[PDB]
RNA sequence: CAUGCUUGAGGUUCUAACUCUGGUCCGUAAUCCGGAUCGAGGACAGUGUAUGGUGGGCAGUUUGACUGGGGCGGUCUCCUCCUAAAGAGUAACGGAGGAGUACGAAGGUGCGCUCAGACCGGUCGGAAAUCGGUCGCAGAGUAUAAAGGCAAAAGCGCGCUUGACUGCGAGACAGACACGUCGAGCAGGUACGAAAGUAGGUCUUAGUGAUCCGGUGGUUCUGUAUGGAAGGGCCAUCGCU
RNA sequence: UCGCUGUGAAGAUGCAGUGUAUCCGCGGCUAGACGGAAAGACCCCGUGAACCUUUACUGUAGCUUUGCACUGGACUUUGA
RNA sequence: UUAAAAACACAGCACUCUGCAAACACGAAAGUGGACGUAUAGGGUGUGACGCCUGCCCGGUGCCGGAAGGUUAAUUGAUGG
RNA sequence: AACCCACUCCCGUUGAAAAGGUAGGGGAUGACUUGUGGAUCGGAGUGAAAGGCUAAUCAAGCUCGGAGAUAGCUGGUUCUC
RNA sequence: AAUGGGUCAGCGACUUAUAUUCAGUGGCAAGCUUAACCGUAUAGGGUAGGCGUAGCGAAAGCGAGUCUUAAUAGGGCGUU
């Protein structure tokens, strides 16, 4: 049969033409106690590691 | 101990800092100039709630 | 995703964003792909006689990717603004 | 036993040795206190680490008094 | 107040619903069952549905790891020193100590100043209070363990102040990942100083908890025929010994 | 298909050195072949299983409370 | 089919429940047992001929009684947004 | 004595026997023994109660299905350079 | 002196289906390829659909650019 994708892989990994978008953790709360510049440095988009696209993809059934 | 407090900018806008505070030893408001990016000055905040 | 009970990817990062529904009926087309139209206009009727775009698609935009072939004439379909001037230097005009 | 403790290590010291060729913003020291002071072209950090403002090399020189050890940045 | 019209609650009473594992007549050759009629109870009891209490009577499960065998005891995250063999890293139920904070000034800046201790002289103190002189060089101090630092003092005091700023960020250190650390410089607006300038918290290294879910403040995003709204997205931020 | 002393996955018929000893039965005895028999029952482990207990967790049969329905008339007390 | 006993039963004793369509038990229910019995009866529990006896505690947990006052479900829907 | 049972020793243990035999032993008019027919059974029955018995099987019978249950655990895995 | 095998003969353990990724080897090529289904039935038709030629952004959207931002500054991703 068709392969599934894993539902909580796609929410979190966007695919893109420079590989896997994902955003940062430790944002969530208890943010006040945090650094400005290390909250502002927690805000936008990263590319997926090396050795993590192995996983990822076979997660989202792309290899 | 230290309760986290909330300052509100005097301006229109709806922009606000995060801080703590001990309200025994201190039991008055602050009263602080701090930029507002918003506006793009600098303009006194008033300490509110977190909750 | 099996990590040998750690926290693994898929659930140690947040989730973000959401689906457009507004563009299932969206497509774009290559300034290179309108000199394969029958004749000399190009609409969202023609460009399905073609096979250019898929037959459930409603807006088309045009963008500037290879050379203008021929004179045609663009009947509801939006350009940017590089795509526009090659249209326009290739005799072809733009009403609608 | 109520012994079985400890904190793990920090991976301190010197970074780019006499002689190396070295880049604007380039750590060379990380230190607790100040053991070397920021010589010609070294700027110090809030924990006292050592960084290049500048290019060139490292040039190590004991001088002046208190006996000090400066890290200097010196063209190449 | 006097009534009228409802309607909450209680008590009494009636018969006509319901109930009778009470009598006698019939179906009938029958201690079942029906129908008829007397007797009794009676809108109660009882059953359906909704709901609170009780409920090992019964059921599906859970009840950590390390460990000089298991159990008992102890430990499980973070910081400092030794072990650790003069770069980094390096184990033991190895040897020793701390943390789960504090501060609107204990932050910034300009200006100004040096401690502990000893001795001599001096009214109640007398070894030690405040004072004057000489020596002293950090044996003091640093918000908090220890180590590394401290004269441009990083120690101490005063005036003004909010840079404990917003957007970033060349380049590095560390590092399986997720995390972490340092930071010149640019743009906006500031604070101290005559100015060169300094300021993106505190002498440094502990003071911490991912995702999911839920709440609050904004938002030229989206919003299931359309205009809105509900809901969702983005930014900020709260709730986990 | 020998003994002894060493060695050796640490208690040797089979390895080393050495000593003994023609080849093959029968009647007896059990010291060894870690002899045969039963994938140890004691002990530990498996994010195994059964059954039992309870003020472990979550439920549930049964028992019980009240609203509505089957369910009506009258009088009286009593609140809006 | 490795335990015949000091284990179980027992007559006697006590507590407690049950007014009859009884309590209780088997049954989705009809019904059946209890019992064609009726508190000198029936069920459950403990003790265990007989003799002399069976002391103190109602704080815990259970059971029984009380009902004033606090909390307290479905239900109802004033008010505000 | 018959009949019902099963306290002791020995034998037997590849047995004559998947629980016997020879010697001794207990009850033997009773809460006795026994023939024929019948009723109750699988989270169920029955039990003078040993967790005993329910066809040489019982801390939940046998049989057929779900079913090739699951097995981070043992074992095995076949010609040549 | 840890496991397994008394011996022989025969049998006895990496498979198949559907979705994919990489490599090798071919057909076409800015295009490539059909699925159900028709059919003279391995031909031929059928290009619905799938992948590619453009990316960035959570999105509206803009497009060789785009996002962040007060910023045509810087930076991320992309482009001959
Ligand atoms: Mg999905
Ligand atoms: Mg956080
Ligand atoms: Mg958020
Ligand atoms: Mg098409
Ligand atoms: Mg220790
Ligand atoms: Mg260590
Ligand atoms: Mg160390
Ligand atoms: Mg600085
Ligand atoms: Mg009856
Ligand atoms: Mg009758
Ligand atoms: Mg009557
Ligand atoms: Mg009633
Ligand atoms: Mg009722
Ligand atoms: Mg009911
Ligand atoms: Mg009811
Ligand atoms: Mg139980
Ligand atoms: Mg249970
Ligand atoms: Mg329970
Ligand atoms: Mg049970
Ligand atoms: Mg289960
Ligand atoms: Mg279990
Ligand atoms: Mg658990
Ligand atoms: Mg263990
Ligand atoms: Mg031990
Ligand atoms: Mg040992
Ligand atoms: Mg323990
Ligand atoms: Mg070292
Ligand atoms: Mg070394
Ligand atoms: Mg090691
Ligand atoms: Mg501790
Ligand atoms: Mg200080
Ligand atoms: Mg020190
Ligand atoms: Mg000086
Ligand atoms: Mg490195
Ligand atoms: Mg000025
Ligand atoms: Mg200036
Ligand atoms: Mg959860
Ligand atoms: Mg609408
Ligand atoms: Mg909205
Ligand atoms: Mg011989
Ligand atoms: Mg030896
Ligand atoms: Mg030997
Ligand atoms: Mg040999
Ligand atoms: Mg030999
Ligand atoms: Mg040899
Ligand atoms: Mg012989
Ligand atoms: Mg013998
Ligand atoms: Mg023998
Ligand atoms: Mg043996
Ligand atoms: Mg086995
Ligand atoms: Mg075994
Ligand atoms: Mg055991
Ligand atoms: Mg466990
Ligand atoms: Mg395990
Ligand atoms: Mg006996
Ligand atoms: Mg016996
Ligand atoms: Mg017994
Ligand atoms: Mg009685
Ligand atoms: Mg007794
Ligand atoms: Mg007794
Ligand atoms: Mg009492
Ligand atoms: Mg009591
Ligand atoms: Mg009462
Ligand atoms: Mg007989
Ligand atoms: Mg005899
Ligand atoms: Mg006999
Ligand atoms: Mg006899
Ligand atoms: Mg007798
Ligand atoms: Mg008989
Ligand atoms: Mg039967
Ligand atoms: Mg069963
Ligand atoms: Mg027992
Ligand atoms: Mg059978
Ligand atoms: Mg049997
Ligand atoms: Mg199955
Ligand atoms: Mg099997
Ligand atoms: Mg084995
Ligand atoms: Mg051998
Ligand atoms: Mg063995
Ligand atoms: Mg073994
Ligand atoms: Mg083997
Ligand atoms: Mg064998
Ligand atoms: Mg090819
Ligand atoms: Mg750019
Ligand atoms: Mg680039």
């Amino acid at each position: 049969p068709k392969m599934k994708t894993k539902s909580g892989a796609a929410k979190r990994f966007k695919k893109t033409a420079g590989g896997l978008k994902h955003k940062h953790a430790f944002k969530s709360h208890i943010l006040t106690k945090m650094t400005t510049k290390r909250k502002r440095q927690l805000r936008g988009t990263s590319m997926l590691n090396k050795s993590d696209v192995a996983r990822v993809e076979r997660s989202l059934r792309l290899r | 101990m230290r309760e986290l407090i909330r300052l509100v900018s005097s301006a229109g806008t709806g922009h606000f800092y995060t801080t703590d505070k001990n309200k025994r030893t201190k039991p008055e408001k602050i009263e602080i100039k701090k930029y507002d990016p918003v506006v793009r000055q600098h303009v006194i905040y008033k300490e509110a709630k977190i909750k | 995703g099996f990590e040998g009970g750690q926290q693994p990817l898929h659930r140690r990062l947040p989730k973000f964003g959401f689906v457009s529904l507004k563009a299932m009926d969206r497509a774009e087309v290559r300034t290179s792909e309108l000199a394969k139209v029958e004749g000399d206009v190009v609409s969202l009727q023609t460009l399905k006689d073609a096979n250019l775009i898929n037959q459930h698609v409603q807006r088309v935009k045009v963008m500037l990717s290879g050379e203008v072939g021929r004179a045609v004439t663009l009947k509801g379909i939006a350009a940017t603004k590089g795509a526009r001037a090659a249209i326009e230097a290739a005799g072809g005009k733009f009403e609608d | 036993t109520r012994n079985g403790r400890d904190s793990e290590s920090k991976r301190l010291g010197v970074k780019l040795f006499g002689g190396q060729a070295v880049k604007a913003g380039n750590i060379l020291v990380r230190q607790r206190g100040t053991k070397f002071h920021a010589g010609y072209g070294v700027g110090l950090g809030k924990d006292h680490t050592l960084f290049a403002k500048v290019d060139g090399v490292v040039k190590f020189e004991t001088k002046g008094a208190f006996g000090r050890k400066y890290v200097s940045i010196v063209a190449a």
